């Protein structure tokens, strides 16, 4: 795992992507921070997020541990930061990156998905109030984001 | 240019060592180290109905 | 003249009008790279390309940077 | 030595074009413009139960 | 042991690790593994005079970076 | 044809192998001249042999036409210079170059196969009489391969 990790490090400084930055805080590969700015055109926007990820000894023949520590409003991340997203669990493929990765979060937050959500009361609300769904989003954002 | 042909030849899930194992039938690569837990092609989802072992000399 | 970012990374250059749709441009990324188009998830900055628009309604211009990633699904 | 990485991916039969298409069982492997021409592989001479095409990604 | 190259049908020079006493039989396995060529395909050349298989390095007088060649088996006619 | 035929010349120009030379006679580059060394602690041992070799213009799809000019003594070749090799004919490989060719010729000479002989009498001298045979072949490199 250890080589792979550098070498996905040396390759985000090589091309360090826009709106997600990624990388280890102390000496502990395994363990990184990244963050997220909200995608423009979203109730996000103007947001800045913050997650800690965890790479398994056996990286990358099973999916980093990802989690938000920014509070933020949507079905598919709960109050512990939990997401849920398949390419986390079983639909992870071992041809992916923390890169990778971070943008198909970005891509959740613009289109959440409908299909078994993990926070049921806001997916709740998205399915039928928008307008409640979108402003409370973007309270949130506008309270802990910025 | 050569980080071109270098880079082509990586197998993407190691990033390390060279590809030798083709995946039937969707084509793509990996190195032999990495195939054998696959069952599924990393790159495109494919089944993998078998893998051939490939000799690029 | 376009430009893809595959799942692996690797910068793909594509040819294309602005006339041509998000399904057809993943034709010419399967043509490319062998990848059934439903494995596939385009994204401009952030956010998701749709099968029914075009590369002209995201305001992709000459030389814009696209990424593709894996399907993805679940809540 | 782009050269050296260039010579690897050389289909041996028309020493000119890349090879893409995979013979299998064998494992070796051809240009497409040969590929058609072959019925036994060229190098080992093993039967060409089918052809695959390559994708490097 | 020592090192000897091999020049494979195609052209590439592949070396190998062999013993001095290891067999004919043993070296093209050890090309069959790398080249993917079954052995009784193999025809090994050494100063223009082709290797038996049950015989050694040794017998043939090959050292330290002797070079073989390797063409196709072919019959005597 | 031409192409395949000039990328040989050219890995001939760059790593040829020690006991064969061989190139376009003229300006015709589907005409060819070989030379073979006599291998050393035969009966051809200090002998020079020449070919001629004749490609087709579907080369390498079919295999070149190569034949000896010199006079040589072997159960393999007539004395129209003809060489009984399966791989020049059914048994030909469009992988190989002329290279291998001269390579795969040169050790049918210290390995002459009895089985389906070219010249009987030849064959005939070497299966009983292997002094006498060894005797013919070196005076015949003698008149002939010097
Ligand atoms: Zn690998
Ligand atoms: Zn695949
Ligand atoms: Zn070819
Ligand atoms: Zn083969």
């Amino acid at each position: 795992a250890l080589k792979r990790i550098h070498k996905e490090l040396n390759d985000l400084a090589r091309d360090p992507p826009a709106q997600c930055r990624a990388g280890p805080v102390g000496d502990d590969m395994f363990h990184w921070q990244a963050t997220i700015m909200g995608p423009n055109d979203s109730p996000y926007q103007g947001g800045v997020f913050f997650l800690t990820i965890h790479f398994p000894t056996d990286y990358p023949f099973k999916p980093p541990k990802v989690a938000f520590t920014t509070r933020i409003y949507h079905p598919a991340i709960n109050s512990n930061g939990s997401i849920s997203l398949d390419i986390l669990r079983s639909q992870w493929s071992p041809a992916l990156t923390i890169s990778k990765v971070l943008l198909s979060i970005c891509s959740l937050l613009c289109d959440p998905n409908p299909d078994d959500p993990l926070v049921p009361e806001i997916a709740r609300i998205y399915k039928t109030d928008r307008e409640k769904y979108n402003r409370i989003a973007r309270e949130w954002t506008q309270k802990y984001a910025m | 240019q050569l980080r071109r042909l270098q880079e082509e030849r990586t197998c993407k899930v190691c990033l390390d060592r060279a590809v030798s194992i083709v995946f039937v039938p969707c084509g793509h690569l990996v190195c032999a180290e990495c195939a054998p837990g696959l069952q599924l092609c990393p790159i495109c989802r494919a089944p993998v109905r078998s893998r051939v072992r490939t000799f690029l000399s | 003249q376009i430009f893809v970012k595959t799942l692996t990374g690797k910068t793909i250059t594509l040819e294309v009008e602005p006339s041509d749709t998000i399904e057809n441009v993943k034709a010419k990324i399967q043509d490319k790279e062998g990848i059934p188009p439903d494995q596939q998830r385009l994204i401009f900055a952030g956010k998701q390309l749709e099968d029914g628009r075009t590369l002209s309604d995201y305001n992709i211009q000459k030389e814009s940077t696209l990424h593709l990633v894996l399907r993805l699904r679940g809540g």
